[PDB]
């Protein structure tokens, strides 16, 4: 049918999305999955949320990414309003007004990461790696576990993704370009790309690799 | 939830 998760809420807010669900015969879970069809976000006045994991895996799945107000209104008018007219435009980080999920919902015939071999390297925070990996898989990259697992050939296009903050290391991440032959960039590359569903490119994200 |  439908299936939901929420993000950014509070018990009372949540209780309220429940009310919605109960009434409308909608399924409501803790945890986003293949099958989750909606993602209800805390937003301000006019549909800017903050950037959370569910936020991204939201867009990645081309799921319905709608601001809490869908709910409270659909309650207030005692029926189900158009997800169509409630989508989240943007976010505090990536612009109040960037049509993210829009692009994404409709661009399912051409994922931003067509023909990419991505590899999330070294440790991340607030975001389990496997979830990051799940994310790019969702935009039709394909995941690599270790740098030396990169499909060689001119065939495809590899990229190493790191996030420098979670490191304690000096011989660390300036040095990936030695252990192979790929662009290296920050996780921000992926998130900003995914936010906008606009495949950013990498000038601004490159990490300086020791030759 | 964390944010980004
Ligand atoms: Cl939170
Ligand atoms: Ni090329």
């Amino acid at each position: 049918r439908m299936s939901m998760v929420v993000s950014g809420l509070t018990p009372e807010e949540f209780m309220l999305v429940y009310k919605f669900a109960r009434k409308h015969h909608i399924t409501l879970t803790n945890l986003i999955t293949e099958e989750t069809t909606h993602v209800v976000m805390k937003t301000d006045a006019e549909f800017v949320c903050e950037r959370t994991l569910k936020y991204f895996l939201g867009i990645a799945g081309g799921k319905w990414v709608v601001s809490y107000f869908w709910v409270t209104q659909s309650i207030k008018e005692r029926k189900m309003l158009n997800e169509h007219d409630f989508e989240v435009r943007g976010d505090v980080v990536n612009g109040r007004n960037h049509q993210g999920p829009k692009r994404a919902r409709e661009s399912q015939d051409r994922k931003i990461f067509r023909g990419l071999e991505i590899c999330c390297y070294g440790p991340f925070t607030n975001m389990p790696t496997d979830q990051l990996e799940w994310m790019v898989q969702l935009c039709g990259a394909s995941v690599v576990k270790e740098l030396s697992s990169f499909t060689l050939g001119t065939g495809v296009h590899p990229i190493v993704v790191v996030q420098p903050d979670a490191w304690t290391e000096d011989n660390g991440f300036h040095a990936i370009g030695q252990m192979c032959e790929a662009p290296v960039v920050t996780r921000e590359w992926v998130l900003t790309s995914v936010a906008l569903y606009q495949c950013q490119e990498l000038d601004t994200y490159l990490i300086p690799q020791i030759p | 939830s964390p944010t980004f």
